[PDB]
């Protein structure tokens, strides 16, 4: 019997825990893309295959 | 981040939110209660930029931005954007979690019944706050000032609430309340700055204004004085320096608002002005109680850092006061800041431990608990 | 005269 109200409660536990863990997943994957907007920021005004054709033709 | 599972205390205003943990001597960080929101159509693509701002993100993005305050003369009327103000001040910057952590929030004994229950849910359905209370700003600075005796006098932002305290008992017979604070203050400088040249009535010019305000302004010992070199001589002009370069300067009129405490129909309110108000929260109490309300005038809130004021409350209530007797006024270095302080104090009270709501009670009374629980 | 609460509870529950 105790062992019954023990599972009880430990899988009611278990949502908390397994939900905390995807709470702070889900902050990495918006910190993420946060960070990689910021990197195209100042990727962006070099991101050319440039200068070849100017001597070539 | 604590080793123990200490309060957390934010002092949530009509102007700045002030927020920290119990047991501490000051907040953590301080925060407009402010929700921007940009009045502007975005014409770059991948410039970031919020639909809403919170706290000082909406305050230094203001260029562009409408500023909304959730809260007026001390009750949220915008929960939603207290919400936001409360995430941030947790989570951002104060970078803990309510759900660990009692919550103290605070406000005036007749603050309408919405802003106490509200504030309880939000921290209980948002935050999933173990427990609650909402405090009373009177007895929060009673305590940061080492009194149980005294009339709080609290001209802050929102509203001044005066209330007179004997023993640690509220006299509520005697709390002579007005709807005069800082915020209207604020609007008179904005108005008399203006016809001296320098129109403000965009957000950005009223926070400018604020600024003006809590730099340049002063209530003085004597108005009349006062104004009568004030207003005869640019010895007495201030100048304060605008973000984009432009410099104003103000003479009398950095008096003449701040007086609107002593004078209020300055601005169109029927009032005999927070001194006399002060007067009567100890008159109306009992005479073997007036004796020492008279000798315990207790300064707190906003306002009170304007040069004169405590000299002149002091002045302006033993003038109405009976001769014999001393009347004097307690006006320390923590005014304004005592109700924070007095949250981290009361907090932290063994006997305090009896007042908080727990997340139990909460659940089967909802958060009208407030009204049976706190005061 | 003629909640936010509630969802995350039923999660873990259910």
């Amino acid at each position: 019997r105790q062992l019954h109200a023990r599972v009880d409660k430990v899988d009611e536990e278990r949502y908390d825990i397994e939900a905390k863990v995807t709470k702070n997943i889900t902050e990495i994957a918006d910190l993420t893309q946060k960070i990689f907007d910021l990197r195209g920021k100042f990727k962006r005004p070099t991101l050319r295959r440039v200068r070849i054709s100017a001597d070539a033709m | 981040d604590e080793d123990e599972t200490t309060a957390l205390v934010c002092d949530n205003g009509s102007g700045l939110v002030k927020a920290g943990f119990a047991g501490d001597d000051a907040p953590r960080a301080v925060f407009p209660s402010i929700v921007g929101r940009p009045r502007h159509q975005g014409v770059m693509v991948g410039m970031g930029q919020k639909d809403s701002y919170v706290g000082d993100e909406a305050q230094s993005k203001r260029g562009i931005l409408t500023l909304k305050y959730p809260i007026e003369h001390g009750i949220i009327t915008n929960w939603d954007d207290m919400e936001k103000i409360w995430h941030h001040t947790f989570y951002n910057e104060l970078r803990v979690a309510p759900e660990e952590h009692p919550t103290l929030l605070t406000e005036a004994p007749l603050n309408p019944k919405a802003n106490r229950e509200k504030m309880t849910q939000i921290m209980f359905e948002t935050f999933n706050v173990p427990a609650m209370y909402v405090a009373i700003q009177a007895v929060l600075s009673l305590y940061a000032s080492g009194r149980t005796t005294g009339i709080v006098l609290d001209s802050g932002d929102g509203v001044t609430h005066n209330v007179p305290i004997y023993e640690g008992y509220a006299l509520p017979h005697a709390i002579m309340r007005l709807d005069l604070a800082g915020r209207d203050l604020t609007d008179y400088l904005m108005k008399i700055l203006t016809e001296r040249g320098y129109s403000f009535v965009t957000t950005a010019e009223r926070e400018i204004v604020r600024d003006i305000k809590e730099k340049l302004c002063y209530v003085a010992l004597d108005f009349e004085n006062e104004m009568a070199t004030a207003a005869s001589s640019s010895s007495l002009e201030k100048s304060y320096e605008l973000p984009d370069g432009q410099v104003i300067t103000i003479g009398n009129e950095r008096f003449r608002c701040p007086e609107t405490l002593f004078q209020p129909s300055f601005i169109g309110m029927e009032s005999a002005g927070i001194h006399e108000t002060t007067y009567n929260s100890i008159m109306k109490c009992d005479i073997d109680i007036r004796k020492d309300l008279y000798a315990n005038n207790v300064m707190s809130g906003g306002t009170t850092m304007y040069p004169g004021i405590a000299d002149r409350m002091q002045k302006e209530i033993t003038a109405l006061a009976p001769s014999t007797m001393k009347i004097k006024i307690i006006a320390p270095p923590e005014r304004k800041y005592s109700v924070w302080i007095g949250g981290s104090i009361l907090a932290s009270l063994s006997t305090f431990q009896q007042m908080w709501i727990t997340k139990q009670e909460y659940d089967e009374a909802g958060p009208s608990i407030v009204h049976r629980k706190c005061f | 005269q003629n909640g936010k609460r509630q969802t995350e509870r039923e999660k873990k529950k259910k």
